[PDB]
């Protein structure tokens, strides 16, 4: 229900979800032959069920196509910093898939938002939900769309009808987590035959 | 402070600029297609919107100070959104523009001159009027051709044309510049970088420069079509004054490849035709892609999207709906790009199929760029960088090695001359009409000439610039420069002149690193990736840098020059040379035929 | 749905009542703050404590949040006379994208003593009887608390149909009232012999009838 | 700042509703605005969440395609549509308001609420109430006290106030609440406690005021003379 839903959420306020108590194999995953771009930085691609963690946590929201390229760790631009940063010891692993046909109608979608504008940086791993207007010039302005004060949350342009690299992508990101705790979900021994 | 307060003000235009520019083209595309009653409504609520957000946002920015950043990217983008126009007068002023605007679209649309001896089979202008002036051979036909069309519609359109000259001079007034002339100086000039410097007073000093050399190359090819024309009429043209306003090809004497039938200089070699190639194969529009496609990847540009292939024009089917045809590029924004092709077996649609798709190639250079990084001060580099390839897909070298032209036509000494000669009714002829055309306008801004010689001094220039003569002697109530395609919709002609010398510096600065060192008629792209990637690397440039620092290290030059003009036709001036050795060159102006 | 809450919890003026709120793994235990509202039953609820670290503007320090791995938790000190309102649970959910509200627990121990009741039967009059119904009304006043079990008998069988009990209401001095309608028709009404209303309170059962005829 | 929406409204089971929210000064078109029910019964729910400045929507996966939410730049106000309404939509909305922040939780929270909508729906739609009168009989009257009042039967909707004497009679009286029957309608009384000294003398008279109706009906009470 994470990767096939009836809608998804923004990205300053995104779809976490915790597996504990569970046991999965990462199997199914790989020989998919649907995703659009695979990448899986701090465990080799092929050798991550055999190693067990304690907790997963995956986090879900859609990008455009030209912006599948800042979700990696040690560059600077306007969504990672602002909305989701990675930090330097990122050993998450994030799968991304091109569903046009479903995010997106005629007309014009602009359901799903993003935040443009930002004070400073922010801390890896923390949710940003604040719509207060962002004041670019030395006097308050007491919320009213005049001079130097605009709004930080702006729509997209989700149309499905372009080209490759401004499709609405939905991207998800696994990371794992290690504390001094057993393993917890993990995929286990393959049935052979 | 300054600096972060201006990025949240641009950022905020490049993501809402998008999507108005991004409904007002989708507008434009249903209605080119089915023309319905309710699809203009679209476009004129978008127009209209779009207007009004840039009124908007320009008394915004006008608050804001100039003379405190240092930086080149954001000055360079503050004067372009700093473009009132129409919005510096006030109400009464700024409707008054727009009615005559729409009123010089309508009457110039449905131009319908036609025959004093029965006021009913009469005949449009587009494509009514350019037919049958391509396909005449008599000489009274086309001079009653000539003299009716200036005829009705030449009382009519004065009195709203002399309205229409001051309307911009009041509005250049306004807009902190002398005349109207100095606005499209204004565009070409740059500011920020030092050392590369382009003011008003150097424009007019290397236009004159450059045009005491072509000349001699001008005159040189109107006595050789005026050898020509003397044994089809011996009666009619004369080889002491000049050539007649009718007899230029077309009406308004654009595009002089009309007569390259009737001026053959051999008649007993056969030219390159893909004609009667493509009957034998069914070549259709989707293999004009596809070819075309594979020509551009061998060389080192990327490939063009998916969302081309899927809403494009291949064909109209049948006759159920209206689709007129034009050839224009629309950029929808993030990955969306359109075309507009009525695909024809003819010959003049395969230069326009190469050419047109050329600026979908410049389109997709800056595809990972914001609105406001778009083309630069001229808008000569789309047709420059969209027609190199057109004559590089034209030659008989890549044609044979392609799989299409047969491998026994030879090139001897007699077909090579042909090839040069064609493409100067198109190119060199254009020329000494663009000097013509820009430096009458550029004085009647001011105001240095009366009302009562803007006519006078419009037949003067023609027979010592371009040469022509006139049948009959017309007075200052005609108003014949106002029906061009650029005047009557407020378009530019300093691009004109730039297209014509982009074009063949292009030409020669993508083979010389290509270890072609032969002649400049005969290079070609094909197999060369490394001649690929230096040129990619100035396409998507934009507005960022000026045009004076992209050229530098293309071609090597600051400024402008015909050196590849004089060395691409260096077959063409041996050739002039040897065969006018008994017909005078040159023009008088003293000679009138209603004076015999 | 997702998050429960207990009915009922029991407490006494003057020490530590906490509530207990659970829910899943992907709601509250998946990092995301909860807020504790309060359900007074005759105005609109108000904000009390967000994040369960800071403390809004008009609201006392009594209160005490926390979150103790996926479940939080409310302490208060004290019970005071404005106590008597819900407690709910709301918490941003992912798996229904939205925010989702809890059970409501209710916090009220014993406040109503008793009394003796005096019930009141009056007979439909003349003018009802052409409306083609019947209208048997039974008022009860006087009573405390206001909890009255209302049975209908016509002397050969008890009457299971048309039966209604209002809520009572607080009286001006302090005791409360209600009343009870069985919806019959004239054409019945004349043929039996007679007609009550038999209610109990705390076992005391007052009986009264009257007679049509 | 504050929040006023406004008071009951009633419809028919497959009718639109349209209810408003209006905004008692500024900070309206800066914050988003949201809409919470709730029902007796049941707890909570929340529908979705409109913002102001975009225009853009944002509901629930449990709510289908019925509610239609928008807003208003001009006077700052918000409406509510919601048509095909079923039996459990006897609810009352609330306009509440969001104010983001920063933080490992960032959710969201109601700081602002509205005053609230009492929106019932259901059988038995307004007709013509039939008020009836209630006299005391002589085995009713044992002392120097006698009971009765005016029975109001077959009303709706809610709320309708009962008066006596236009108002000049206050010691001595009680307004009984409805009731719901078995065919969704409602019956209340009201009685009056009157020494048996003046029964012949000063008359008792009720009147009833339905507003949403427009149907003020004035009765005579006489007591019985066969008992
Ligand atoms: C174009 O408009 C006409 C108007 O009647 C309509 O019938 C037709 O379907 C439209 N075509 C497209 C492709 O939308
Ligand atoms: C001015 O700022 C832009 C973007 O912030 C930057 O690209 C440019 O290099 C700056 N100019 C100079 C001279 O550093
Ligand atoms: C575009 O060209 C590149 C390079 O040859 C090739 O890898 C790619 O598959 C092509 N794409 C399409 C859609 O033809
Ligand atoms: C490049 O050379 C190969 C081999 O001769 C030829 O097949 C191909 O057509 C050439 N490319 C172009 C664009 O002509
Ligand atoms: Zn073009």
């Amino acid at each position: 229900e994470v990767f096939n839903a009836t809608r998804f959420a923004s990205v300053y306020a995104w779809n976490r979800k915790r597996i504990s108590n569970c046991v999965a194999d990462y199997s199914v995953l790989y020989n998919s032959a649907s995703f659009s771009t695979f990448k899986c930085y701090g465990v080799s691609p092929t050798k991550l069920n055999d190693l067990c963690f304690t907790n997963v946590y995956a986090d879900s929201f859609v990008i455009r196509g030209d912006e599948v390229r800042q979700i990696a760790p040690g560059q600077t631009g306007k969504i990672a910093d602002y909305n989701y940063k990675l930090p330097d010891d990122f050993t998450g692993c994030v799968i991304a898939w091109n569903s046009n046909n479903l995010d997106s109608k005629v007309g014009g979608n602009y359901n799903y938002l993003y935040r443009l504008f930002r004070k400073s940086n922010l801390k890896p791993f923390e949710r940003d939900i604040s719509t207060e207007i962002y004041q670019a010039g030395s006097t308050p302005c007491n919320g009213v769309e005049g001079f130097n004060c605009y709004f930080p949350l702006q729509s997209y342009g989700f149309q499905p009808t372009n080209g490759v690299g401004y499709q609405p992508y939905r991207v998800v990101v696994l990371s794992f987590e290690l504390l001094h705790a057993p393993a917890t979900v993990c995929g286990p021994k393959k049935s052979t035959n | 402070t300054i600096e972060e307060q201006a990025k949240t003000f641009l950022d905020k235009f490049n993501h809402e600029a998008e999507d108005l520019f991004y409904q007002s083209s989708l507008a434009s595309w249903n209605y080119n297609t089915n023309i319905t009653e309710e699809n203009v409504q679209n476009m004129n609520n978008a127009g209209d919107k779009w207007s009004a957000f840039l009124k908007e946002q320009s008394t915004l920015a006008q608050m804001y100070p100039l003379q405190e950043i240092q930086n080149l990217t954001v000055k360079l983008q503050l004067q372009a959104l700093q473009q009132n126009g129409s919005s510096v007068l006030s109400e009464d002023k700024s409707k008054r523009l727009n009615t005559i605007l729409n009123t010089m679209s309508t009457i110039y649309s449905t131009g319908k001159v036609c025959n004093p001896d029965n006021p009913q089979e009469c005949l449009l202008l587009e494509p009514g009027l350019n037919e049958i002036m391509a396909n005449s051979l008599d000489y009274n036909e086309r001079l009653w051709a000539w003299e009716s069309w200036r005829s009705e519609v030449g009382k009519q359109l004065r009195p709203l044309y002399e309205e229409y000259v001051v309307l911009k001079n009041e509005m250049a007034r306004a807009n902190h510049y002398e005349d109207y002339g100095d606005y499209w100086r204004g565009d070409y000039e740059v500011n920020g970088v030092d050392g590369y410097d382009y003011s008003r007073g150097q424009l007019i000093e290397d236009v004159e420069h450059t045009f005491e050399e072509i000349k001699p190359l001008y005159e040189h090819l109107h006595a050789y079509v005026r050898a020509k024309l003397m044994n089809a009429y011996p009666s009619y043209i004369s080889p002491i004054g000049c050539l007649p306003a009718h007899l230029l090809g077309d009406m308004w004497g654009r595009f002089w490849t009309n007569l390259y039938s009737l001026t053959v200089p051999f008649g007993q070699k056969p030219n390159i035709d893909v004609t009667d190639a493509m009957v034998d194969q069914a070549w259709d529009a989707q293999r004009i892609f596809k070819e075309a496609e594979k020509f551009f990847v061998s060389v080192g540009l990327p490939n063009m999207t998916q969302g081309f292939w899927e809403n494009s024009m291949l064909t109209d089917p049948g006759n159920v709906q209206k689709a007129v045809c034009h050839p224009t590029a629309w950029d929808l924004g993030k990955g969306d790009f359109r075309i507009l092709m009525c695909t024809k077996v003819t010959m003049d649609d395969f230069l326009t199929a190469h050419h047109e798709m050329g600026h979908i190639q410049y389109d997709m250079a800056y595809a990972a760029q914001p609105f406001l990084l778009r083309n630069g001060a001229n808008e000569g580099f789309h047709e420059a960088v969209g027609e190199i390839m057109s004559l590089s897909a034209a030659t008989p070298k890549h044609l044979k090695s392609i799989g299409l032209l047969s491998p026994d036509f030879q090139e001897d000494n007699e077909t090579e001359i042909n090839f040069l000669l064609k493409q100067a009714l198109t190119i060199v002829g254009t020329l000494p009409f663009t000097y013509m055309l820009e430096k009458w306008r550029w004085m009647v801004f001011k105001g240095e000439i009366p009302k009562d010689q803007w006519m006078k001094k419009w037949w003067e220039m023609k027979r010592e610039i371009v040469g022509v003569v006139e049948p009959v002697p017309h007075d200052e109530t005609y108003c014949d420069p106002a029906s061009l395609f650029h005047v009557s919709n407020d378009y530019s002609f300093i691009r004109y002149y730039t297209r014509t010398l982009y074009q063949f510096q292009f030409q020669e600065a993508l083979c010389q690193a290509a270890k072609h060192e032969g002649p400049l008629h005969k290079c070609d792209i094909s197999n060369s990736t490394e001649a690929g990637q230096k040129l990619f690397n100035m396409l998507r440039l934009g507005k960022s840098e000026p045009w004076t620092l992209a050229l530098e290290n293309v071609v090597g030059a600051k400024n402008m020059n015909v050196r590849p003009l004089l060395n691409y036709f260096e077959p063409l001036f041996t050739w002039l040379k040897d065969q006018n050795k008994n017909s005078f060159v040159g023009w008088s102006t003293d000679w009138s035929p209603y004076a015999d | 749905s997702v998050l429960t809450q207990p009915p009922s919890v029991s407490g006494a003026p003057g020490q530590r009542v906490t509530i207990s709120c659970t829910g899943s793994s992907s709601n509250i235990g998946a990092g995301y703050d909860v807020h504790w509202y309060q359900q007074l039953p005759g105005t609109a609820p108000k904000l009390l404590i967000y994040g369960n670290s800071n403390r809004p503007s008009g609201v006392p320090d009594r209160f005490s949040g926390s979150k103790s791995g996926t479940s939080a938790s409310l302490a208060i000190t004290g019970l005071q006379a404005e106590d008597e309102a819900d407690y709910y649970c709301q918490s941003y959910d992912s798996s229904l994208s939205g925010s989702v509200f809890g059970g409501g627990t209710k916090l009220t121990v014993l406040g109503q003593p008793k009394a003796a009741p005096s019930v009141t039967l009056f007979p439909p009059s003349s003018e009802e009887l052409q409306a083609n119904k019947a209208t048997l009304v039974c008022l009860i006043s006087d009573f405390y608390p206001g909890a009255v079990t209302v049975a209908w008998k016509a002397d050969s069988s008890p009457v299971k149909a048309g039966v209604e009990t209002t809520t009572p209401s607080k009286q001006s001095n302090n005791k409360y009232a209600a009343s009870s309608y069985l919806s019959l028709t004239p054409e019945q009404w004349k043929s039996h012999r007679s007609y009550s209303c038999q209610v109990t309170h705390e076992g005391s059962t007052v009986e009264k009838t009257v007679a049509p005829t | 700042v504050q929040l006023v929406e406004s008071g009951a409204e009633v419809k028919k089971p497959g009718s639109s509703v349209k209810v408003s929210c209006k905004a008692s000064g500024g900070t309206f078109s800066s914050y988003a605005i949201s809409w919470v029910r709730q029902a007796p019964g049941q707890g909570l729910e929340w529908m979705g969440g409109i913002i102001p400045i975009l225009g853009i929507a944002n509901y629930a996966q449990k709510f289908q395609g019925r509610v239609t939410i928008t807003a208003d730049k001009s006077t700052s106000t918000a409406y509510m549509e919601l048509s095909s309404l079923r039996s459990e939509d006897t609810a009352v909305y609330y306009c509440a308001r969001e104010n983001g922040y920063s933080g490992y939780g960032a959710a969201a929270n109601f700081d602002l609420w509205g005053r609230g909508t009492l929106v019932t729906v259901s059988s038995a739609s307004t007709k013509g109430p039939s008020v009836f009168p209630l006299a005391p009989s002589s085995k009713s009257t044992s002392g120097g006290t006698a009971a009765l009042g005016c029975l109001v039967k077959d009303y709706f909707p809610e709320p309708v106030t009962v008066s006596w004497n236009s108002g000049a009679l206050t010691s001595g009286v009680h307004t009984f609440p409805a009731v719901l029957q078995s065919s969704g309608l409602y019956s209340l009384s009201s009685v009056v406690t009157v020494p048996s000294s003046s029964l012949g003398t000063q008359t008792y008279i009720c009147n009833v005021n339905h507003k949403p109706s427009n149907t003020k009906v004035d009765k005579k009470v006489e007591p019985k003379s066969c008992d």
